[PDB]
Order: C-alpha cells, then structure tokens, then sequence
C-alpha cells in the first residue's frame, strides 16, 4: 500500500488484548470443507474448543 | 524494542505533521494581516493626498 | 530532513570557547557576549545585549565568521551564533543588531559566502538572505542576490531546496523588490522549478509564491501573458494533498478578486474553458471542513464563475462568432437559456443567421463547425416547426441528409441527430 | 462519461419508438393511397 502511493505513512498496528472474545476461525480445504459446514450447520463453538 | 520505537514513531509524525500544519496557518494569517496593513495604508494615503492637494 | 540532521549534530555540541575565553585566536572579545547572554531565554540579557549599543551584535561575529577558517570547526562556531540569529524570538527582531558605523556589518558582506555549496554555507547564506520582511532592515541591493547562484544550482538534485525556498518566499512579502523581481526573470525560474515535475509540498511552496505574488495588481497583470492559471487548475485535479488545493484556492480568489481592468481579464472566461472548475468546486462543497477560509474561497469562486458563466451567455457576440467562420465552441452553443429565452433571436432577418450557417455548413466540412451549427439549428428547431418548415424550403435539409455521408462518423452521428430532430411529425 | 452514453441509448430508443410510430402512421396513409 505505501508502495502504490509513495508516502513514507508507517500504517503503526499495536497489540493488545483486553476482555474482547475474539473471532473464530479453523482452516478448511476442498477436501474437509462440506464437512466443516456440516458442523457449522448447528452452530459455532466456543474460542479455542 | 521494536514497539517503543514505534510509539517514537507515531509521535514524531504527529508533532512533525502537527507542526507543520500550525506554521502554514500562521504563515497565511501573517500575509492576510500584510495585506491588511497595505489596504490601511492606502486608504489613509487618500484621506490625507486630498487635503494636501486642498492646501497646495 | 537533512538540516534537521545537520541541526542535531552540531546542537549536540557545547563549543569550548571558554578556553578561548580572551584568545585572540577566537572570540577575545565575543567570548564575554557569550559568557553573558548565553541565557537566551532571559529577558534581562536581551536588554543587556541593547545596552552594549550593537556594539559587537551582527558587528563583530561578522567578521567572527572569517576570524574561523577551519571547517569541522566552522560549522560549530556557525551554529553556536547561529542558534541566536535564527531561532529570535525578540531578541533581534526589528533589526536591533543595527551597527550603524560599517556598512561591511550592516548587508553587503554576503559576497564571500555562496561559495562551495556543501558544507551549509550556502545554506547560513540563504538565511542571512532572508532578513528583511520581520527585521528592521532593507535589502540595499536586489542584483546582488537575484541572478547570483545561490537560486541557480538549487533546480535540480534536496531538503535544502525547500529550505531556499522558503527563505525566498519568505523573502517575497514586499512589492517594492518583488516588482522588480518580477520584471526580472524570476517568473523565468518559478516556471522552470514548476514545469520541473517535483514533490507536492514543493509544488505547494511555487503556488504560494504565486499567491504572494498574486497580491499585487500589476504583478497580476505582467502575468497575465502566462497560462499560470490553468496549470494551477491541471494541479488541482490531479493533484490532491490538502493544503496545495487551499492554496490552489486562494490564488483564484485573488485573481478573481483583484480585476483591475476587466477588458483584460479575458481569463474571466479562460478559467472555466481551459478547466471547467465548477464540477470540482461542487465536488468540495459537497464535503464539509472545519476551515471557514477553504469554504468561503470556495463558495467565493461558486459565485464568481457563475458570473462569468452568465457573461458567456449573449447572443452578439455569439453571432459575431457564427460570422467569423471558425466556429469556437463558446459555452452557449448548450445552454438552455439560450435555447429557451433567445431562440428567437437566431432568426434574424428572413432567417439571415440560419442563412449564413447554411452556407457554412455548405462550403466547410470541418467537423467542429458543422457540429456546431447543426447541434444549434436543431436546438432552434426544436421550438419551432414553422422553423423546421423553413429550413426546409431552404434545401438545408438534404445538404444535412448529405452530411450523413461525411468520411468522419462523429459528424454522420450529428447529421444524424439533427435530421431526428426534423422527424417530428414529418 | 459511461453514462452519458447510457443517455445516448436512451434516447436512441426513443427516437426508433417514436420512428416505428411514424412509420406505421406512414404505411397507413400509403394503404390510403392505392385506390383509384
């Protein structure tokens, strides 16, 4: 991005994590991905189950 | 730490920008209050030509 | 930010001129007017420093320059001096380092310096040069400085080109020199940097100047032969970065505000033709800023084109421009205005206008022209069959429907568009 | 500028609506025309 406008703009991203419940994701493939949607067809589970 | 350099980062932007920001205004501000100066100067330069030539 | 960097080296540096304190050498004299006054933040040592009558302030570190030769020290002792001459809060201001006795301590003392461009000195040169808008002082000689080659070798390498540059625009405050300097060759330079394709903030910096420059009525007038406008207008819309379109802005409303003579304000018209501003300026105030002065240039310049727009509308010199036979394409060829509140008048007598435009359109095949007139006619006809009957009986109409067959497809299309405006009821 | 000639095809249409009405105007008064 500072490369298509040359802007010396340093886009700073800090860390930190505070009471916030993150996303949930786990990587699928042509292969496991119906299956998952199965799973996910009665929910999602909690962060890191 | 590359985080605290970071912060040092950010800020030196930020006053830098900031800055340089306040400078132009003042700048601007200072070649309007010019320009007022030469606007002043003009009309009294009229008011007091005329009694000068009056006189003359 | 290179002087920046130059600045942190040399600012980290505690000179040892106390050894020097009464060293011939360096400072015997000075030393004590560092001694004292080395708190520039007290206010008692500036008026100690008016006490001692300028009696070595900008009369003796003048000429403390040349007592040091040696250049990694003569950028420190620069600096060490420097700092005071530069920062100034109050402690200069209107001139009071005057040294009435030398005249080689009051200006012309430049001359040695703007040499070897590389170790800051022309660069303490420069700001030395700039030393005569907020100082009680004036510049005894402009050629001295204005074709010189400390301007010269800055076109092209380069934070110290931004810091000439704002030394001269600093410089550029008082018409007395900036007439003559306009009469000189300065434009020549200004172009030369503008048309040298550079950084945007240094782009804003030539408009600046421009604008500075743009306060003086017959500055604007000698200027007036260059085409500044519309490349300022081309920056503006290819061009966004905040304050180079507020500043974009304020040299239009100067322009437009100044008007001596409107008979040579051709660029009334020219702002718009070259570059239609409007879509733009709507484009802006459809934004909101906090920054009462960009809106009001903006709503200023809504107001003052809208004029010049209304001045395009007329219907004389439209006429003397269907005469001519080169058929520019002034705005009115579009209006609604025209087309509604004046249709009438382009049946002059029996028709004369239409007439001339016939034959026009009979004897040229330009494209433009032909478009012209035959966007126009089918604009009239439009109101008025008994028109369309007319230019009927004039056999126009089969000279358009021979125009249909034109080796460029543009005018075939306009031919086309004109002999469906015909078609009503025919 | 795209939709500029969206215009130009809109009022393309228009003008061949109101062609096509004028033409059937134009055959029936032909069909008027072919008796004696």
């Amino acid at each position: 991005g500072t490369e298509h406008s040359g802007s010396t703009v340093p886009s700073i991203l800090n860390r930190m994590q505070t009471n916030q419940t993150p996303p949930t994701y786990n990587k699928t493939n042509k292969f496991t991905h119906g299956f998952q949607n199965i799973v996910d067809a009665y929910g999602i589970g909690t962060y890191r189950e | 730490a590359l985080s605290d350099a970071d912060v040092q980062k950010q800020i030196k932007h930020m006053m830098a920008f900031i800055e340089q920001e306040a400078n132009e205004k003042a700048e601007e501000i200072d070649a309007k209050a010019e320009e007022e100066f030469n606007i002043e100067k003009g009309r009294l330069v009229q008011t007091q030509r005329l009694k000068i030539m009056e006189y003359y | 930010n290179i002087i920046a960097a130059k600045a942190a080296e040399v600012r980290a540096n505690k000179v040892n001129w106390q050894s020097y304190l009464q060293g011939q050498m360096i400072s015997a004299e000075d030393c004590e007017f560092i001694q004292r006054f080395e708190m520039k933040r007290s206010s008692e040592d500036k008026q100690e420093m008016l006490q001692t009558e300028g009696s070595q302030c900008a009369k003796t570190f003048i000429n403390l320059m040349t007592h040091i030769s040696k250049e990694q020290t003569v950028q420190y002792i620069l600096t060490m001096v420097d700092d005071m001459l530069q920062e100034n809060h109050q402690r200069v201001s209107i001139f009071f380092d005057y040294a009435k006795r030398s005249k080689s301590t009051a200006w012309p003392y430049f001359l040695p310096m703007l040499n070897r461009q590389d170790p800051f000195t022309v660069h303490m040169a420069a700001r030395i040069i700039a030393k005569l808008a907020a100082w009680g002082k004036e510049l005894m000689e402009g050629s001295d400085l204005n074709y010189y080659f400390n301007w010269i070798k800055t076109q092209l390498s380069s934070q110290y080109v931004q810091c000439v540059a704002g030394c001269l625009q600093l410089m550029l405050r008082v018409n007395e020199y900036r007439f003559a300097w306009v009469e000189a060759d300065g434009v020549n330079c200004i172009m030369g940097v503008l048309s040298n394709k550079c950084g945007f903030q240094l782009q804003y910096q030539m408009i600046f100047s421009i604008w500075l420059l743009a306060f003086s009525p017959q500055m604007c007038e000698h200027l007036r032969r260059y085409n500044i406008i519309p490349v300022l207008s081309d920056i503006l819309q290819e061009s966004v970065k905040e304050k180079v379109t507020r500043i974009i802005l304020a040299a239009f409303r100067n322009f437009l505000e100044k008007s001596t003579e409107r008979e040579t304000r051709q660029e009334y018209a020219l702002a718009m033709i070259q570059c239609k501003v409007l879509k733009q300026l709507e484009n802006l105030e459809q934004q909101k800023y906090d920054d009462e002065d960009i809106s009001e240039d903006i709503k200023f310049l809504l107001e003052k084109l809208g004029e010049s727009v209304q001045d395009l509308s007329s219907f004389d010199e439209y006429s003397s421009e269907l005469k001519s036979g080169r058929l520019e394409w002034s705005p009115v060829h579009k209006s609604e205005k025209f087309w509604r509140e004046n249709a009438v008048r382009l049946n002059e007598k029996n028709y004369e206008l239409l007439k001339i435009l016939t034959k026009l359109l009979e004897v040229s095949d330009d494209p433009q022209v032909l478009a012209v007139a035959a966007h126009d006619v089918g604009e009239y006809v439009r109101h008025y069959p008994r028109g369309k009957r007319v230019i009927e009986q004039l056999g126009g109409k089969q000279l358009v429907m021979n125009h249909m067959h034109h080796e460029d497809q543009q005018v075939r299309y306009n031919a086309l568009l004109a002999v469906q405006k015909l078609m009503v009821h025919n | 500028n795209f939709e500029k000639i969206e215009n130009e095809l809109k009022e393309i249409n228009t003008n061949q609506e109101a062609l096509k009405r004028n033409f059937l105007e134009l055959t029936e008064l032909k069909f008027i025309l072919r008796k004696t």
